[PDB]
Parts: C-alpha cells; structure tokens; sequence
C-alpha cells in the first residue's frame, strides 16, 4: 500500500529449442541440482508447449512453487531472500545494501508469493528482460 | 517442510493476513487423526526388527538373481546384504517419521526427493523397494484405523517409486 | 497464475516498441487472468497497441 | 519452518534412531493440550487490532519526543510505519504459538531486525519497551475467561510470554 | 474463494501434485467444527429480525448526532434509517455465510474487500458498524461452542474495520 | 473453485435471501456423509499410480496402431506425454470428489482440452475409451468391501462415476 | 520528492539523456508561479496563531459531541484539546511547506501518505479535519492570485481526506 | 533439433548477427567426418537383422529370469518376445538416424527424452537395454574410423540409460 | 534520493518541526531571482555537451598516452567507447546538479559506488579526475562567456558550478 | 570470445550436458580449415610493412583533401600521418589475429565493437578505412585457398564499417 522508501542506487557495471527454453528458466532459478525429479511440474511444461501460459507467467509459477519455497524461502532470512531473489530473475545483485533491506519488510507482509508478483509488476524488470525472453544475468 | 500446521502457516503468510478460522480449523482436524497416528508409530517401532529382516528376505524370494549376480549394485555379496538392511531400514524410519508429523513432509524431503536421479545412476531398480514395502503393509499386524494410517504413507512411497 | 479461474483473452493490433528485439511479433494475444487485468491494459497502452477483443476463458 | 512435531523428528533424524516411547508420550501430551492451545490463539487474533493501538497509547505517550518534531515516529508515513510492523510482531508471535516452537519466528521476524534498526536510524531499544506492553495486554486477554469452559492454560501463558521476551531480546 | 476445502486444493494445485494426506487431513478436521458451525447459523437466522433492529437502535444510542445532523451520509430522515437496516442487515447475512462455509472467504470477498475505499468516499465512519457488531456478539443468545463460533467471525469483521 | 458448501452460498447470494432451514438440513447430511468422501478419496490417491498403467495398457492394447509406427503415441516422449496427462485426469477428478462439485473439474480438463486435441492431431475419441477404463478401475477400488466397516457408498460411487463421464464427454 | 524542478530531473534521468528544452520549461514555469507562491507563505505564517485557534474551535462547533464523549480518541478533556492544536497546527505547517516547494511533494510525503491507515486505527474520522481546512481556506484573508495559491493545496488535502 | 549445421544456426540466430567464419567452420567439420559416418550407417543397415536377434537373445542369457517370471513387464510369453524385437529394433533405428545426422539430436529427441519417466512406470529395468547395446557395439563387425564413430552413439545411449 | 534547494530547506525544516522563517523565504526569494541565470547556464552546457567530451578526450588521452597504447585500459575500441559512454554521464549528472541547485542528486550516481567499480574493473581511478578537471576548464569557459546576452555577475553560479566538478573529481580519485 | 572451439563449449555449457559428437564435429572442421588459415597469417606477416604503407598512401590518393584540410581529425600535418600508420597498422594486426583464431572473435572484440560510437565523435569517416582494406585484399599477393581465407575477414570488417 504505502509507497517504497527511496533507496540510493550504487553504480554498477551491468547498468529441441522449446525444451532448452524450459531448462533455461529452470536453470537460473534452481541452479541445476534443484530441478531433480520432484521439483519439475508437468503443468508448467505443458503450458509452454501448449503456449496457453506466457513465459513471464511461467516464471511466476516457479517462483511461487512450493518446492522453491521450502528450499530458499524457509531456510534463508527475509533480507537474504530479497538479495537471493534478485539474482535469478533480475540477474543483478542489489547495488545498495539499504535498498535490499527496504524490500525485505514488504516481502514479509505480502509473503513470498507477494514479493515475486511485485518484481514482475515493476517497470524496470519487464523492460529489461521482456515476456518472451527467459531471465538472464545482467 | 510439509505439515498441516505448517500448511496453515505458509498459506496465511503468503497472503500477509492473520490466522483466520480457516487456517485454525485445519489444525483442529489434525488432532483427531494425530491421536490415531501415534498409535501407528508405536506399532511399527516395537515391531521394527521383525519387519526389516522380514522384508529384506522377502525381496530375495521374488528376486533370487539379486543374491547371485556379481555386481556392485547387487546384494549377493555380504556387503550388499549389509547395505540391504540399511536401505530397507531407512524406509521404516521415514515412514515412522511421517506418521508422527501427520504430513508427507519428512517422507517428501528425506526419501523421495530426487529418487529418480539416484536409482538411474546406481542402477537400483525401484521394483525392489516396492516389493519390500508391500511386505511391510501386509505384515505390520496393525489393526483398526491405525492400520489405515500406516497404509497411506507406505502406499504414498509406492506411487513415488513408480 | 491467477488465484482463481477468471481469465480474459486480449487481442492487441499493432505494438510499437523496439521492434526487432523487444516486440518481435505484434498482433498476438496475451492470456492474463482477472487479478492483473487492471495492470495489463496499462502495459499494452504504454507500447501504444490498441485492443481488439477481450474474450473470457 | 519447524514445529513441536517436526523438531522432535529433526533431531531424531540427526541421531538416526527410531522415536522412543517417552517421546511419543511427550507428543501425546502435546495433542492433549492442543485444544487449549487453539483457544488461546483465536482470542489473540480476534483482539489483534485492539492490542496494537492500545500499545500505541503508551509506546508514544511514554517516550513523547518520538512523535514530537524530530523523532523518528514524527511524520505520518513514519507513524504508519510503526503500525505496519508493530502488528508483524503479532503476526509472527501468533505463528509461533500455533507452531508451538519459536523457530518460525526467528527465521523471518528477528533474523535481520537488529541490523536495519541501526541502518534506518530508528531507536531499537524503543521498540522493546512497547513489545513488553504488548505482552502485558496479550496474556491479559489470553488468560481471562469469558464465555469459556474452565481450564488451566498456565503453561502456555508463561511460554506465550517467552515468545514476546525473545521478540524483545533480538531488537534491544 | 477461501475455504478449508479450497485451501487444500489451491495448495496442492500450485505444487502440481496429488492430494496427499496433509491436504486430506483438513477435510476430516473440518467436519467436526462444521457440525458446531451449522449450530451457529440457525441461531442467527432464527433471531435475525430481533438482532437487526436490536443493532440499528443501539448505534443510535451511542451516536445520537447521527439521527440529528442533516447530511446525505447521516441517518437524519427516514431514508437513512431505511439504509440503516439494509447495511446492518447485510452484515448478518455475510456472517451467516462465512459460518456455513467454515472459512472467512465470503466475509473476505463480499464485505471487507475494499472497505477502506468506500468508507472514505461516503464519509461513513467505521466506528458506527463496529458498535453494531459488538451488540450482535453480546445479544445473539448463543451458548456452548457455537457461541465461540459466531464470536470469531464477528470479531474478524471488527479488526478489518479498524 | 466452488464446493458443495460454497455453491449453495453463491446461488443464495444471487437471490439475496438468508439460507433456509432445509438447505441447512441438506448440508447437515453433507457433513454426515462427509467422512465417506475422505475414505473414498484416500483409496484413489493411494492406488493412483497403479490405475494409470493398468488403464494405459488397455488404452494401447485395444487401439494398437497408436504405439505402432505412425500413431501419435509412438515415440517415447509422445508416450510419456499420455502418461503425463492421463494422471491429470485423476489429479482433477480427485479434486472434484474432494470438493464434491465438478466446478473445479471443468476449468482444467474440460475447458480447452477439446481445442488442443484437434490442433494437436492426437485423436480425441481415443482418450475417452480409456478414461472409461479408468472409471472401471476407480470404482472397483473405491467400492471394494475390504477393511474399515460396511456402509453405503452407492450414492458416492454413482456420482464418482459421473465425474468420469463428464471427463469423457468434453474430450470426445 | 515531488517538485517541478525534481520532476524535470526524474523524467530526464530515466531516459538517460541530457536536459532538453522541454525539461527546462517546467523549471521556467516555477519562477513566475513561485513569485506569487511565496506571497501565500507569508500570508499564512503571519496569521498562523489566529488560524489554528480559529480552526480548532470551529470544528468544536459543527461537532459538539467531540468535546463531550469520553474516549481516548475524542477531545473530551484537556489532553485531546492539547492534541487538537498539535494536529491542526501540523496541517498549516505542511500547507506552507508545499507552498514554497511549488509542488505537492511535502504534502504528499509528510501528510497524506498512509492517512487511510492511521485514521482507521485510531478511529479519527476524516470529516473532522476537512471541516477545519474549510475554515482555513475561507478565513486566511489572502487576496489576488496568492488567494488562489493556498486554495489549491488546501483543497488537495481535502480530496486526499475523502 | 541438435545438428552441427543447426548448432551453427541457433548460435548465430540468438545473437542476431550473420553467419561468421566461426559458424561456417563448424559446418565444414561436420561435412568432413560425415564421409566416415555414412560408412557406419551402411554397416549397421546391412547387418540389421543379424544384430537385432543377436541382441535380444543375448539379453536372455544374462537375465534368464526375464523369460520365466509371469508379468507383462517381463518377456515370459511370446507377446513380450514380440515386443522384445520391437524395442531393441527401435534402438538400431535411432542409432542409425543419429549417424547420418552427425549430431546426437535424433537420439536426443526420439529415444532418451523422458526415458527415466517411462522405465519407472512400466518397471522396465534399464540394465536390460544396456546389456543389448554392449552386444551391438562388440558385434557390428565395423572397422577403422567408422568403428570408432558407431561406438560413440551407442555409448552415448548407455550413459543416458544410467 | 533527489533533493533541491527548495526541497532541502524543507527537509531540515521538517526535522526540526517548525514553520519556515521569514529569512529562509528571503533566501529562497533570491533563489527565484537568481533562478533565471541557472536555466541559461544549463542551456549552454547541454548545447555544447558533445563538443566538450571529445575536446576533453583530446587531452585525457594525449597526456597519459599509454592508456590507448597497447596494454592500457582504454586500448581497444569497445573500451575506448566505454570511456566516452560515461565521460558524458559526468556531464549528464552535473547538469542535473546545476538544474536542481544542490549536489544531492549527483552523489547517488557518480559518487556513490563509482570508486568501488574502478578498482574492481582495473581502470585507473586517478586518471579520470585528471580529465574531469579538463572538463571543468572547458565548462566554465563556455558558461562564463557571453555572446548576444545581457551581462550580469555569474560568479555565484560559476564558482559553485566548478564546485560540482570538484565533488565529481574527489569521489573518483 | 568467439571461436569454433569456444562456440562448441558455450553451446554445450548452457545446456548443462557433456560434449556430444555434434559439439565435437565443429572442432574437427577447424583443423582442416586451420591448416590453410595459418598459411594466410604468414602471407600477411611477412608482407606487413609493404601493405601498411601501400594502404596509407592509397587512401591519400582517393581522398586528397585529407592531407590538405587543417583539422585535428584530418591528416594534414605529420601528426596525422603518424596516426595514419598506427590506425591502418592496427587493422592488419587484428586481421592476422582473427586468422589464427579461426573465428571472428578477436575481430569482434578488439576492432568493431563500438566502432560506430568512436567514428561519430572524432568525425573519422568510415569511408576512409574501407578504402584502405580494399587495397589490402587486392595487393596481399596471396594465392589458392589461403587467398580466400584473408578475403573473408577483410570483407567482414568492411560490412561492419558500413
Ligand atoms: C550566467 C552564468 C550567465 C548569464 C546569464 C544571464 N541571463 C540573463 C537573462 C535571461 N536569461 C533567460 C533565460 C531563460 N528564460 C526562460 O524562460 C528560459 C527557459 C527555461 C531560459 C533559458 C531569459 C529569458 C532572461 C531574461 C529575459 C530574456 O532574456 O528575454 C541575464 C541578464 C538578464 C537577467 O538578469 O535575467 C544574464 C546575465 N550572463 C552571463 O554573462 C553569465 C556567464
Ligand atoms: C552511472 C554511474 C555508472 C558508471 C560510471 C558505470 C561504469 C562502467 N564502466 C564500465 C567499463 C569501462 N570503463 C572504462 C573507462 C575508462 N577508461 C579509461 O581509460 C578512462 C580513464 C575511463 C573513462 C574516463 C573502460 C575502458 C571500460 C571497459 C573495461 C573492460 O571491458 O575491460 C562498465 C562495464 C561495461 C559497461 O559499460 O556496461 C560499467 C558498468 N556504470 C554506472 O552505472
Ligand atoms: C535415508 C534414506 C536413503 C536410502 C534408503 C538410500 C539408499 C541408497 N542405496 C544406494 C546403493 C545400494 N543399495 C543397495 C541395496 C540393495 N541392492 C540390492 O542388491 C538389494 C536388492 C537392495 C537392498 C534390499 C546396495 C547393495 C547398494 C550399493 C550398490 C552400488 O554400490 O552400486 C545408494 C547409492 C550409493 C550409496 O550412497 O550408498 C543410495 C543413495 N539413500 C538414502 O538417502
Ligand atoms: C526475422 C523476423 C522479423 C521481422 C522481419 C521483423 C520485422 C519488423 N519490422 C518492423 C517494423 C517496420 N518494418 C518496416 C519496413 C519497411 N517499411 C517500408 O516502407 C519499406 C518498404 C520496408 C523495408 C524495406 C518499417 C517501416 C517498420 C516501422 C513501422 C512503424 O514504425 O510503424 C517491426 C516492428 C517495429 C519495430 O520494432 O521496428 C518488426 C517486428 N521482426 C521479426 O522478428
Ligand atoms: C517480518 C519481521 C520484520 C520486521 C519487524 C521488519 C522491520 C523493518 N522496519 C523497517 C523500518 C521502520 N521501522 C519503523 C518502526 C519504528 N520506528 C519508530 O520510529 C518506532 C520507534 C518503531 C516502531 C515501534 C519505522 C517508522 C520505519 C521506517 C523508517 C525509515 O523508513 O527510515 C525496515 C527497513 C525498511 C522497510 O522495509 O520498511 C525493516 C526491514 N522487517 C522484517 O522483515
Ligand atoms: C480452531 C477452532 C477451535 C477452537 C477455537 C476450539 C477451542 C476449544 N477449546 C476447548 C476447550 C478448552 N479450552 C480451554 C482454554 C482455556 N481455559 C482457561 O481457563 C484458560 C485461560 C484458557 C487457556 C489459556 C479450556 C480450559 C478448555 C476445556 C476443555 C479442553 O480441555 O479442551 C474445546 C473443547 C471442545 C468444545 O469446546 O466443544 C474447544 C472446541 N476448538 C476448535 O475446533
Ligand atoms: C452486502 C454488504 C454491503 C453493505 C453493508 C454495504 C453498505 C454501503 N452503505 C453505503 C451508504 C450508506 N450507508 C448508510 C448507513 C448508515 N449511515 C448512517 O447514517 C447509519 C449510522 C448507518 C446505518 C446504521 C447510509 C445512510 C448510506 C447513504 C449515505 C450516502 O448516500 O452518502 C454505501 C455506499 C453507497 C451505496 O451503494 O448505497 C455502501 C457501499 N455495501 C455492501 O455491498
Ligand atoms: C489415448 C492415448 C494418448 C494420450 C494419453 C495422449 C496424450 C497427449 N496429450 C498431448 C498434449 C497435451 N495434453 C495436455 C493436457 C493438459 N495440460 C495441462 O496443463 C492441463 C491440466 C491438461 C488438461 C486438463 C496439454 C496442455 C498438451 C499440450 C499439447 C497439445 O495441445 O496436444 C499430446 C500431444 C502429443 C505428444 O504429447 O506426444 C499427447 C500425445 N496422446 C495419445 O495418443
Ligand atoms: C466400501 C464402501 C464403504 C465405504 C467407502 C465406507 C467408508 C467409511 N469410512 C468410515 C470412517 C472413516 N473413514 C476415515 C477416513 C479418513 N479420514 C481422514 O481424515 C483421512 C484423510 C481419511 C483416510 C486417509 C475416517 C477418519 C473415519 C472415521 C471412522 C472410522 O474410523 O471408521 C466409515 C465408518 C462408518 C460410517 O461412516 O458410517 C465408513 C462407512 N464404508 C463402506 O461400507
Ligand atoms: C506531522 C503530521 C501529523 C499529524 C497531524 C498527526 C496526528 C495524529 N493525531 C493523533 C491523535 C489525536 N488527534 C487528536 C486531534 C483531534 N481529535 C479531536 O478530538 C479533535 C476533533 C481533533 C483536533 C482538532 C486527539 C485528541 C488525539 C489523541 C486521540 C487518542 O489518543 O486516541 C495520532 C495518533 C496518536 C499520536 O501519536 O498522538 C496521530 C498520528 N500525526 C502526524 O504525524
Ligand atoms: C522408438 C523408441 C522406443 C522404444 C525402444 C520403446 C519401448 C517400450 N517398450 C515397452 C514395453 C515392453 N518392453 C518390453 C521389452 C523387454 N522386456 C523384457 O522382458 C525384455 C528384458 C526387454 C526386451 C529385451 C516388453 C516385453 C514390453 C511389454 C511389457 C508390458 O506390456 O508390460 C513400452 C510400454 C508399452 C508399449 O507401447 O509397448 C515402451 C514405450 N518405446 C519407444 O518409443
Ligand atoms: C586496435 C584497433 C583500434 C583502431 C584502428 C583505433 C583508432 C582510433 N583512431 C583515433 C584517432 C585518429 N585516427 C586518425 C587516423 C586518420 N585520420 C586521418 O586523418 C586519416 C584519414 C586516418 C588514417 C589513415 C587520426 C589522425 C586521429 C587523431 C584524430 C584526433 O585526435 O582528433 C581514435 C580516437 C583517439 C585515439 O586514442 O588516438 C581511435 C580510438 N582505435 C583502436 O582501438
């Protein structure tokens, strides 16, 4: 509800095909080992082949997936998770330490699911990657 | 990790709201069944040593080649039979763990997570372990509603095997 | 990815943006559910494409 | 996220033995006292919004420079900031009493709390004067018997107040 | 919409897995409270007309200026008092709706969603409606565990008001 | 997502009246018949993987060109494709018996499934020959008179089989 | 924070380009407007003490029950009346702040941000503060174009209240 | 699908640039070996019927229980042995397909994609098929560099099995 | 964070919680009066913005000539275009600072984490501030010079235009 | 950086799989091409000093105003002619670098990356450098397939210029 507190941004340097795309989405978020056998979801794979669900929409499911929450959300601290969340979708470590902290309080109020939805909504994120393109390092 | 008390929390936490009566109602349901679930834990813990060697010699019956073929994976060597009672004895631990937790969480996190990756690499056929668990669910001697209770989680490990 | 099944199909005509990298194909449908439909129509209009039809599903 | 049921599994996994019978007699008392635990939880959440402002009638009246010009609770967004997360203490303390173990609370609510509270500039010690004022009002509601069958929930009252004392220790 | 049977579904659907015993635990638990929750629905439906006019004349007591000040928003003339029993009578509907659903869902979707937006625009102070609901929770005449049941959802509407 | 409890609310909201006493006597039978639903539901999910391959062999043994070279179940990911969503029928039919109303079934298996099955080129009618073979095995397990206690599950069995018939009608 | 000089910057910064002649025009507008806006600041600062006690006794007129009803929230005893002149005296500060800034920024960041959250919790009805601000905009004695200048920001706080 | 001519395209297409000399060089490499790869295709196509029945009776040697145990999964009666020469005969097709394509693409898309899913459900142990492929790579009678080439893809199917 | 001359004299006045004094409003009245000059200064800098950067690059590289010689960090072509892609970003934010009239928008972008990247990359940090001074020698030469314009003292603007370049050189060196 | 051996790696690394026979084939192609590419490197290195002063006096022919107009960018005095043989002598280095690498990588990373940014700022017209490179590709005296080899990378720098 309330507008985000203004945080300073540190200067940064950064500032078969179908099957591969699914793997790429999985790879950035799960770092290879996590996909395993259990983490993979049949419905998400079907939607992409089906194309009913957009890639931007596809990632949200992975971000909000139960397997992801147990592995990262539960174990890690809220502040760490905000920093942790940034690498996989944004692809960039947060420039300002204070900014990361500001994000964490918001994450707690809306939950893990709430924070992920917010990242997609932000103008910088959509513009940087695009709906069609899988998230990549910046 | 997955528990009906945990599942009430993680549902209400991602919404950012308090504990409603719908999360609270779920907890109430767990208690009625947790009284009969702890009955199933003592039935498996007391009969633990009978059930392990009851199982690891039942799998040798249906698969007699597993004690004969010379392979690292095979249990024909004593070292395999030492790792036989370790592996099947690991199953009754996690089944008893998921009994007292009420959920499939400890079964989901300790046993079946990444089981398709490991059985392909070491060539352990999952038809072996499902034959031991059918022996456990028929020979635990449990009765009543507690006999239903162990029978879900054993059969839940069966479906995750295949 | 919508808490409930309330999905409305959207058809945009001509999307102007960086046209090779950002929008490689215009005149395509976007399948957004009920919760973000407030947000989605503001996203389309920022590029400048105009909506043809909005069909539920 | 851990429990009373799951934490007595997790150390029992680390030693790798079957669960003993006196651990199951321990958990049988946890089920037995479960109904009492539920009742306490519902009274806190139903009086959840009434606690926070009644704590804010004393959190700001006792240290009155905080809302006076200059203090960090002065302007209106800043004032709504220490009601947007005064309740998050209650949002996670009620999660701790539900789970029955403070491991849920430690991971999110207090893990990074004492670091932001010197990065922002807010008085960290001026939080734990009023979280104690929440505990004085929380155990007053949870113990009072109104339209309820007589029962003894004293053990919960002391370790309900232990969750507030853990909530005040890692901020101060 | 939020229901303990629904909350078991939407948790298991986002995970892409079947219904485990942890989703299925809640349903068993829910029926036991749903037996006492439907007791609370008949207690409010039968005493419905006593409770509405018991409430809309109790709010006139604590706020006597609401019948005196000439405003579209205030209940000065008969048109406000006609919209008085409509609004307070809308509350006992949704409270009885969330009783039989078992969750706060119908209360969350019909009543309190966007209530801060509407009360700011029409200048309806939310201190009025919380005074009527305190009259309802003390004068429904319900007893036993069913008296606890209506008392949560009334108090849940109180906290969402303030 | 609707229910038996929530759908008798939703039409009652559209007419805007209080819930009648004979609707509450109807729901009181639903709570009374509630325990039976769980027992039926747990037996299906525990034999969930055993149904699909047993249902599956008949599905391919009766129409044997499908896995023979040329059919749409021929190659190996194509074969794993009609086991990855043979179970999704069981994933949502079990959601329908849990909710007690088919309104959660018709958004996932019945909504756009007949549209993909034409564009895809996979036969649509060759699905509903084997979903009937699932129903022949599902009600055989749910109605088996083994364990628990003898009771009347006939009402549930007939409208358990009604969910499979709705699952076969919108594909064929 | 929101200022026509700031709004020229944040528009040109997100594009990554220099200051064009279009960014400059917004800044140019402020000087002519800002000459008449500082006229409105001295008109409110010099008449500050007349306007506060002129306002906090005007709200007691239209709402006589606010001095009679005993509650922490109401201004029954002297402690409420001490917090009366604090709160209404806070409004004339931020109105004079947003006058010399030229934008609604200090009004947007100090006063109205999260005002719906605070008035719901402490049960302060926003119909009270809008009655004081109507007294200020009619009794500041300002004339000319400067009388228009204070009249926007007062009315901007009115719309954010309701 | 994966081919050295395709891999030059999909690398240069995702960059949005033309075909450089670095994509061009890769294409030439595929063409040069491709002269020895088509030697390996005729060596397997001409000896196809000897190699299939040479393989499906070699797996019966090391696993004699597969012709004895009554189960659909097993090759006890003639229907399993009919599906024996189908399955092993499917392998020599895709091996010959990936020979003339030069890449592992047809092997990656027809055979090994989702092989862990299917072998768990039908309980087909992957130790059976790896025993047939070791018979093929030792008994194809191929010589020279074509013997080396034929083996890679057989051994690539071996590693994907385990 | 983005602050001003108008907004910073609000922000400390909020922290003390008093009304704005009359001598602060007489201070801001001079800012409005001196405001017209500020717009003109920015206009001449931005119109000669591209002419400054290469004329600074005619000395930034001629004075330290190993930098573009093989081995230096301005050697290859992308690298060379890298120290023209952000030589102008100094001018992009210094002109934002003169427009706002306060360096609080300058210190979040060029001064915040710039000295950290400039040892992470391997670029000489001190070899930037030799040429940002060469920008200031050309910036105040253009801003100061008057052609077809009414003449008024611009010393306050110029002395503290050069203070923004000195802050831009201090946090890099 | 872009190399056919590198392009096999970065393709197989982003898939997370091993080196297949398709990744390997690209490397094999380079050796046959790389045997004729190193022939082209010695042909340009031995004739290096003839080719530079052959080029920088050929551009003075077609553009005689470049030695006459007084400007910093223009090669009017000796300073420009000193920077003439530096710049054109930089081109034959990177052309010989991309010869022995087999790919366009060193050409892509040292020379043409950001070339449109630099030629706009210093007003160096790219029609000058393309006139020197046409002199190099016609006067290197190379023959056979090696004459094709230098002719691609010279012409690849031509297209990136315009
Ligand atoms: C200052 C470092 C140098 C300088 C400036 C200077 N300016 C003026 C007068 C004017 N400058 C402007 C500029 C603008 N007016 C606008 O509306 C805009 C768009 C935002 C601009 C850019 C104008 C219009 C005036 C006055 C009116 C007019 O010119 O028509 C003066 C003299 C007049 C005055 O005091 O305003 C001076 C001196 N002169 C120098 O020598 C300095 C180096
Ligand atoms: C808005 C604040 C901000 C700055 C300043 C910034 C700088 C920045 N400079 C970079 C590189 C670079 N910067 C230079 C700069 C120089 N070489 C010299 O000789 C000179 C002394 C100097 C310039 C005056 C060079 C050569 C590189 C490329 C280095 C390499 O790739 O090895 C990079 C990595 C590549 C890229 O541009 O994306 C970043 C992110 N980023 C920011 O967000
Ligand atoms: C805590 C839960 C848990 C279990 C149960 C588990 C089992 C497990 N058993 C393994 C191997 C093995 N498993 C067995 C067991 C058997 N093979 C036979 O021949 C018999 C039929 C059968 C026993 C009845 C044997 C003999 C090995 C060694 C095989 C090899 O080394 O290739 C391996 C791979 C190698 C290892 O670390 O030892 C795992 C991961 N791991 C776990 O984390
Ligand atoms: C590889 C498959 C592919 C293609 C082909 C493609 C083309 C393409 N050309 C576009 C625009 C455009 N394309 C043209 C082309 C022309 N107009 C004329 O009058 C000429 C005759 C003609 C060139 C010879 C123009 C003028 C635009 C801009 C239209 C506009 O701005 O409204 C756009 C969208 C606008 C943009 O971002 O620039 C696309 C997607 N995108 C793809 O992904
Ligand atoms: C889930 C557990 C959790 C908690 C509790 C938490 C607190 C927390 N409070 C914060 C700020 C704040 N905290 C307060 C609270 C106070 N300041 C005062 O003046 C009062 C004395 C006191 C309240 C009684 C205020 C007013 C801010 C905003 C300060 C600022 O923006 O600089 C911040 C940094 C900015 C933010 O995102 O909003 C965090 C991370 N974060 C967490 O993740
Ligand atoms: C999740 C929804 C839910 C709630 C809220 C719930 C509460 C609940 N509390 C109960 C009992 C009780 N609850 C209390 C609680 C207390 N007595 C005191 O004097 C103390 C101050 C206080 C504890 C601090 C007591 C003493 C009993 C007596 C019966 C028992 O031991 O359960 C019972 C027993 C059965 C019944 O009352 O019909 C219920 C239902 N049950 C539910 O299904
Ligand atoms: C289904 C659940 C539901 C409820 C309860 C509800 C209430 C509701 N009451 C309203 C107005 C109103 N509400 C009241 C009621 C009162 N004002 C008084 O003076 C008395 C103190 C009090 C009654 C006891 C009155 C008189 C109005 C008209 C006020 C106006 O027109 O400004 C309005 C705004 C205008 C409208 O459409 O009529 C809503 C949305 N809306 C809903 O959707
Ligand atoms: C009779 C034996 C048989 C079966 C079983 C069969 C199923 C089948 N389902 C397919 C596709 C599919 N099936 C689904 C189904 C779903 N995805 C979801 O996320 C939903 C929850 C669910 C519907 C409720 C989807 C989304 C596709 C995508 C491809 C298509 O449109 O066909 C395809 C396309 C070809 C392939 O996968 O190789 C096959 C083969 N084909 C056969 O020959
Ligand atoms: C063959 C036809 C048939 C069926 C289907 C049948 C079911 C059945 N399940 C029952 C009980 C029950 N069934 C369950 C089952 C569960 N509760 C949960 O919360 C779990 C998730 C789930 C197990 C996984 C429970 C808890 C009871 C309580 C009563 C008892 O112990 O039998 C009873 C007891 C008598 C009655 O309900 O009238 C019946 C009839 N009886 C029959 O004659
Ligand atoms: C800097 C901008 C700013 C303002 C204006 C502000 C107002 C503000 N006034 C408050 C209470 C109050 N506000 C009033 C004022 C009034 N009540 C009445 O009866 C009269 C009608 C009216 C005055 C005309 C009173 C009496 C209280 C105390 C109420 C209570 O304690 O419950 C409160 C909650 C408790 C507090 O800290 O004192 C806030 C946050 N806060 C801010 O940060
Ligand atoms: C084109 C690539 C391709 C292959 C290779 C393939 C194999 C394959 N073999 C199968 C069954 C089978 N596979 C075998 C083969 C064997 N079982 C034994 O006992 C022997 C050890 C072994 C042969 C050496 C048998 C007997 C069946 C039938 C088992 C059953 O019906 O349960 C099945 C499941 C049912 C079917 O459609 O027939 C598949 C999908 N599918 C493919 O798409
Ligand atoms: C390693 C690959 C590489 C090349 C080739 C390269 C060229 C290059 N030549 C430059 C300037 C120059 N380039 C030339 C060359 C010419 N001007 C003329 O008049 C003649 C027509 C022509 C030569 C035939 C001259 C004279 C300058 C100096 C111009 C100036 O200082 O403004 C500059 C800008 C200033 C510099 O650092 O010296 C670059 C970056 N840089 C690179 O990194």
């Amino acid at each position: 509800s309330i507008p985000l507190l203004e945080y300073a941004p540190s200067s940064q340097n950064q500032r078969a095909d179908v099957d591969a795309i699914i793997w790429a989405g999985y790879r950035q978020i799960f770092s290879e080992h996590l996909i395993i056998k259990s983490n993979r979801q049949s419905f998400l794979e079907s939607q992409l082949r089906n194309r009913a669900i957009n890639v931007r929409d596809f990632i949200r499911g992975l971000g909000k997936s139960e397997v992801y929450r147990t592995q990262v959300a539960d174990l890690n601290s809220n502040y760490r998770l905000v920093d942790i969340t940034l690498k996989r979708f944004l692809g960039r470590a947060a420039y300002n330490q204070d900014e990361e902290i500001a994000w964490s309080i918001v994450i707690g109020s809306q939950g893990l699911h709430g924070f992920i939805d917010a990242l997609l909504d932000s103008d910088e994120y959509r513009e940087n990657f695009g709906d069609d393109i899988v998230p990549y390092q910046r | 990790v997955k528990t009906p008390i945990t599942e009430a929390i993680a549902a209400a936490d991602t919404q950012g709201r308090f504990l409603g009566n719908t999360e609270l109602q779920s907890a109430r349901g767990r208690y009625e069944r947790a009284a009969a679930s702890l009955e199933a834990a003592r039935g498996l813990t007391s009969n633990a040593q009978r059930l392990i060697d009851g199982a690891t010699q039942a799998v040798y019956q249906k698969f007699p080649y597993t004690t004969q073929t010379p392979g690292p994976q095979f249990a024909a060597d004593s070292r395999g039979k030492s790792k036989c009672a370790r592996d099947v004895g690991h199953y009754l631990r996690i089944i008893t763990y998921s009994l007292v937790a009420g959920g499939t969480g400890p079964l989901d996190e300790y046993l079946i997570a990444g089981l398709a990756e490991i059985n392909s690499t070491f060539d352990l056929s999952p038809s072996w372990y499902v034959e031991a668990l059918k022996h456990i669910k028929a020979n635990h001697g449990l009765s009543g509603q507690a006999a239903n209770e162990a029978n879900t989680y054993i059969d839940y490990a069966i479906n995750a095997l295949s | 990815v919508g808490e409930g099944d309330r999905v409305y199909r959207l058809e945009v005509t001509g999307i102007r943006s960086p046209g090779y990298p950002s929008v490689r194909r215009s005149s395509t449908v976007f399948i957004v559910p009920y919760e973000r439909l407030s947000d989605k129509i503001q996203q389309v209009h920022k590029q400048g494409g105009k909506i043809v039809s909005v069909t539920s599903a | 996220t851990l429990d009373v049921f799951t934490k007595v599994v997790s150390q029992a996994d680390s030693r790798g033995e079957f669960l003993s019978n006196e651990q199951l007699d321990a958990l049988a008392n946890v089920v037995k006292e479960g109904n009492k635990r539920l009742d306490v939880v519902n009274r806190i959440t139903s009086n959840a919004s009434a606690i926070v402002t009644n704590a804010a009638r004393a959190l700001f009246e006792e240290q009155p420079q905080l809302i006076a010009p200059g203090g960090n609770a002065y302007t209106n967004r800043r004032m709504a900031a220490c009601l947007r997360d005064m309740e998050i203490i209650l949002r996670y303390v009620t999660y701790a009493i539900l789970a029955g173990d403070a491991s849920v609370l430690d991971d999110r609510c207090l893990n990074g709390l004492r670091e932001t509270y010197q990065a922002l500039g807010t008085p960290g010690s001026s939080v734990a004067v009023g979280v104690q004022k929440m505990k004085d009002a929380a155990v007053g509601i949870a113990n009072d018997p109104n339209g309820i069958t007589k029962g003894d929930c004293s053990q919960l009252i002391s370790e309900v107040a232990s969750y507030f004392d853990r909530a005040a220790a890692a901020v101060g």
